[PDB]
């Protein structure tokens, strides 16, 4: 209900008109994330940057896993 | 069917709650977990689909695999053991920091965050093109869901042993919601006597009948086909704010311009609406300057008087009238002149407030008075 | 000891005062400089330490030095000298891009300006880990001091002869404030007839003992132990919002939602408090709809009642009863409904301060009309 | 001369207009297109001029022929062809990701949209160095444009037959306001009994004459030679807010502080201006701590009474009086308190709109009351 | 017109002042992004990645080169 | 002294509490960027380059020495 004649004699017109659409997610895929690379062809020439590097991995997926493992304690089979 | 124990768990937010009880739907059991392990021990490539029994399938993606396989493997025989691991180190600590700024303390509640495709870029080995082409998602709408953010993802497994991690992702479908229009408003300056002002009102407003409704646009992509939007746009507007745009020109607020303004003149409806006190308008059909009253405060400029006008040093051809000639500025009620800025505000406000709080005994006695 | 000539520096605010007087202790001096100068030309490696004698140890690092050791080193032979030189002249540029947008004209104040470590890890390399690693930055803190961006770097010297640039950088320690404790807010709507309201409250509130103060968490990172904050955090609280969180109703604002509202019921103290009236409550235990009365604005559910609940597709066991049965609406006194819009905020002062004008000549003689 | 079909555009924005008839002067005639394209399919340069007859030089950027000719080509002879393909299409992939970023639905009006030269970068090949200097862009002002982002970029032909985009680039000259002064406000906080205030000011305000108007810095960079600024930073301010700067205190709004603060203390026109209420203040040359008398609200220490002082552990030397010894409280207008907090704002501002609505009988009726 | 006396007595001073200066244009140039890298030392290794990157460009390419003839066929000659 | 029994009223819940840390700098560390790199091995391949980068920095790194020189050359001796 908006009065466009009011409008426009203090300045404001409409310059476009669309539609208005929304997202709803039905089916979902699963995407893994694999931190650890195939190493196999390098002969063992990164054992001390692999190493560190699954160091330092530990310090951000044990409190996701951690929270992760808090909410599914809590859910329970109906009967 | 699952039960949430809601005693044990205390307090959780309804985001919280439905997207735990949706982690028993959307995770993969103990069995497939197990699987899942054993397959990626096996494959070398930074893109590929893991196929198991009667599921869907599972789209596994290592982050420097490509590097390894493209830049490394094929320098096994000239490079030295030692330049070998000096250079994965290097993409391994790059590839860290960016798993620490997605998924460290700067994430809040993982379980119920949503993550876009486009965050996971560089965890994905910098691009999402081939994972969206290897997802199945295509389609016309693809572009529009993409830039507005519409693929998310969600933390559903981590995995410490084997160091990876699950994520549920969809690719949504879009719904137009029946009735609901999108306006797009823009303003012309006008002119009180040497003073220029400009109608304060919303970049977009939405509409559904008689209703009036903010809009945000932060979150839509705006496409030939229809605006995009990967969340609610549709907010409640004031009241006040809809008695302007229902026809009450005194509702709506007003604000100076500064020296250069860039919203002199219009287009609309083939007419030309213009501040003629503001930019100089001539008639170039018959070269006169068109003059702006005093005592009216904006031009609406169609072929019946200027067929071709000449604006802003920019030569229109107008059509049909389709604006009423302006009236005078006595016949239009101009709402209260505001000031924007932050800082402007506050100090306004707080004058406001000392005066009411001044005057608070005579505006106690509100009845005392009138019934007197 | 040293002395501010304030009278030949004529005008500095306390910032600069401050950071200008430290930059002669943590300033080296000219002997050092010159050692300093000496030995960066005898280094050939991305990171170095120096080892100046008995001096605090001075990390050197050099921003492509990698990429000259691992990539045109090695292929000295097989490339020509124009393709070695075009190589390192598209990472010289790069570098240099990067060194104008952070010691450029933008950077406001250089000798005050405190500098982040995640800010300066292109300068650094492209990676900070090997720099905190060598620093001796390390332990149970770091992962929420990096995260707030608690580790700053500040400018101390600057050499243009040999092109170098001296940063002071420090390992903050942190310190629990005795008695403040940081509250998450968490809020649900609800229904006064058809329409669905909502309180306006802070996101963050904090408390030390009967005071109450705002809480900025734009520094902060919340972790287990406790929240981390690189800045200042508390800032006051407008009386009014105080007598909002200290009981009265009356001076929490609301406002209207919109149609899709994520915030419709919460779990609290093991009892979920619902809105009922805008999404469908249901008991499980006997199959019931659970309806909200109309002069009840909330429905507060408990095992004494329904042990099982479903509510908006979801089934929550409940504890005992912690929150008491709902009282009516017209035993709540409700606050003033408010739009937070920035442009309903200003359509809404102008309107009210246009009021406050018209009558300035009432207002300012209240003395006489309350007299007489 | 050209002139613009406004009846069968029917709808366009001044910026729209004006952009669409740039265009007539900036795009190539269809000759100059053909030669253009037939250029293009000669060169194999990341940065190439073309030289067109007697017209202007068209610089010719292609965003992966470095990585082709100093990557791809030399190892040709030891890398299989399924790796050359490989290794080319993760960066052709990564170019689409940052053309579709620059030139998607994100951009809203191609037509008027400016694309300043930093958000060019990574289609230009990662650097904008080479391509400024190739086009001239050269002088003492080139920092102050650059970083003002002042370099700006039009779209004016996109060829989908042989896939190039022309656009158009200006380097802009700046030209020094004649009279307009920009001054940066800096304050120190103030005890009144022992709450901590803080007057609310625009961090930049710009003066002309006689005349005040607020400062916006978004798009400036503060030069040693003057301020540059790319787009228009002067806006007005508020006439209650004039006031305040033109000498009136009671118009000028405060604010409580938290509990640390850096602005206690400032060096203006070589005196020292401290809140010795909330900082210690003592007189190095006497050995005497500075009281702050409870009648008086601020400190102004000269030479006159303490040559060198001592204020939160720094030692400062000031020159002769520039401001007078502190008047007492009494003698000074304070203006009203407000929090500038958002939620504060919309409670405060819905608590006296719901005051003025109350009413709204006796405030309407106050001619009758005024008269009688 | 600032007050400075008035100010300093509510601890407002000025720290510096500067002039103001802005940007106007004079000249244009042009700048061409060529969009197709020249793959002829190649051979034709790249002949499936170079298809599947034109089929992403034009995706982009084609709604910019409708919005600039929408504009360009309401432009008419003064004559 | 927030008031939950009032709050919950109307629905206003607190959903989790934590102790407040701040940050305090004891010690300084010293970090160097060095923006010469040694480019001995690479013999002269790369001397046009290295001076171009040079002439770049000097843009950057003069006008940043004078604002350290100007501060430095106000701070004397307490004696
Ligand atoms: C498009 O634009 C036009 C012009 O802006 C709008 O017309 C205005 O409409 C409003 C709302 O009706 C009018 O305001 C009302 O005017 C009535 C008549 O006022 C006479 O007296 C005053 C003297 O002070 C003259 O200035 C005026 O010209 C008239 O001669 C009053 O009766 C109203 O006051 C009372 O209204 C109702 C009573 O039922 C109650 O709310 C209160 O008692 C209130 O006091 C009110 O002021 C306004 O005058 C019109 N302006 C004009 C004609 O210039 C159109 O409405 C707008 N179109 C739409 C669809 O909204
Ligand atoms: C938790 O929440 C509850 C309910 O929200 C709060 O209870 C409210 O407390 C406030 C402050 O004590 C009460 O406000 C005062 O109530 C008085 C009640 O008197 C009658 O008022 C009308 C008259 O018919 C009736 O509707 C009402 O039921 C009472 O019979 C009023 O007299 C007061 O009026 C004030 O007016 C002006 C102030 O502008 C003064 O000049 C007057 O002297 C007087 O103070 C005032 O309104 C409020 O009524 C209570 N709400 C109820 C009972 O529903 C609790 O205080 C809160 N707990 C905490 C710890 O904060
Ligand atoms: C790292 O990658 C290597 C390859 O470079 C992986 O080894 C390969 O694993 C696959 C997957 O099982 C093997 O394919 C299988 O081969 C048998 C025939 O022997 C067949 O029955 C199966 O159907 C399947 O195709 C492949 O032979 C094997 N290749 C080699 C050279 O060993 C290896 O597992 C990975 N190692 C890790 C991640 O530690
Ligand atoms: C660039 O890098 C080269 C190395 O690639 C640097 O040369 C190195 O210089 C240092 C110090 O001058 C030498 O180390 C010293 O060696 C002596 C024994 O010769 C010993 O007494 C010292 O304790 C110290 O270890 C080092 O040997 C030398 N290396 C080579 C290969 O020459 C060079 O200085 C660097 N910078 C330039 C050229 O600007
Ligand atoms: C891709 O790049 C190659 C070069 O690697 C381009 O071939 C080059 O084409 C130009 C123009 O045709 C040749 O230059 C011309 O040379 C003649 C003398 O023969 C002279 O009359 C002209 O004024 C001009 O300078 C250039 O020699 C030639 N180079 C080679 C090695 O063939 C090729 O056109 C590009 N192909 C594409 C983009 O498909
Ligand atoms: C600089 O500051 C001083 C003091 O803050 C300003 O003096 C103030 O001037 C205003 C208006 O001239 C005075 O208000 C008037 O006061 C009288 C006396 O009651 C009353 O009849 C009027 O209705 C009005 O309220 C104000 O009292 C006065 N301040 C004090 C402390 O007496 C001075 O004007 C400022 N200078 C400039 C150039 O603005
Ligand atoms: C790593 O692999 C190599 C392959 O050359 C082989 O000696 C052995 O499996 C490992 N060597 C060492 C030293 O660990
Ligand atoms: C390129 O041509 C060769 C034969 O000349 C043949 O492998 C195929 O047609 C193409 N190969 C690739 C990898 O594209
Ligand atoms: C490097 O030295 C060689 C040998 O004299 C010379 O040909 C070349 O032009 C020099 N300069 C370079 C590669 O910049």
């Amino acid at each position: 209900q908006i009065h466009w004649g009011n409008l426009s004699k203090i300045g404001v017109v409409g310059i476009g008109s669309a539609s208005y659409k929304v997202m709803t997610r039905s089916s979902h895929q699963s995407l893994v994330i694999k931190l650890m690379p195939n190493i196999t062809l390098l002969n063992n020439c990164t054992r001390v940057e692999i190493a560190e590097y699954r160091r330092l991995l530990r310090t951000v997926l044990e409190p996701i896993r951690d929270a992760l493992n808090a909410m599914t304690q809590n859910i329970r089979p109906v009967q | 069917g699952v039960v949430l124990a809601g005693a044990a768990l205390g307090v959780a937010t309804a985001a919280q709650i439905t997207a735990g009880i949706a982690l028993h739907q959307s995770m993969l059991n103990s069995q497939a977990i197990d699987n899942l392990r054993a397959s990626l021990e096996t494959t070398n490539q930074a893109i590929e689909a893991i196929r198991q029994a009667g599921q869907g399938m599972i789209l596994a993606v290592q982050g420097v695999q490509d590097y390894i396989n493209n830049e490394l493997i094929p320098s096994m025989n000239q490079l030295s053991c030692d330049l070998i691991g000096q250079k994965l180190g290097l993409k391994l600590l790059r590839y860290y920091t960016e798993i620490l700024s997605l998924f460290g303390p700067s994430l809040r509640d993982p379980i119920s965050a949503e993550i876009s495709i486009q965050a996971l870029s560089y965890a994905l080995g910098g691009d999402i093109n081939k994972v969206l082409e290897k997802l199945g998602y295509s389609g016309g709408d693809l572009l529009g869901i993409l830039e507005s953010r519409g693929i998310k993802a969600r933390i559903t497994h981590v995995d410490t042993e084997s160091y990876f991690i699950v994520l549920s992702i969809a690719y949504p479908t879009l719904s137009e919601i029946k009735g609901v229009i999108v306006h797009r408003l823009e303003g012309v300056s006008y002119n009180i006597g040497s003073q220029e002002w400009y109608t304060t009102v919303p970049k977009y407003v939405a509409t559904q009948g008689y209703l009036i409704s903010n809009f945000d646009e932060s979150s839509c992509t705006f496409m030939p086909e229809g605006t995009v939007c990967s969340q609610n746009a549709l907010y409640p507007m004031s009241p006040l704010l809809q008695e302007c745009l229902r026809g009450s020109t005194k509702s709506c607020a007003r604000t100076l311009v500064s020296g250069s303004f860039g919203n002199r003149f219009i287009l609309s409806q083939g007419n030309l609406i213009a501040n003629c006190a503001s930019i100089l308008c001539k008639c170039y059909t018959t070269g006169t300057i068109i003059n702006q009253d005093p005592d009216k405060i904006l031009t609406y400029i169609a072929a019946d008087h200027c067929p071709v006008v000449e604006v802003n040093g920019v030569t229109i051809q107008v059509g049909s009238r389709r604006y009423p000639d302006a009236v005078y500025l006595h016949r239009i009620d101009l709402g209260p002149p505001i000031s924007l800025g932050r800082l402007d505000v506050g100090t306004n406000l707080g004058n406001a407030i000392a005066k009411l709080e001044d005057a608070k005994e005579l505006l106690e006695s509100s009845d005392q008075i009138l019934r007197s």
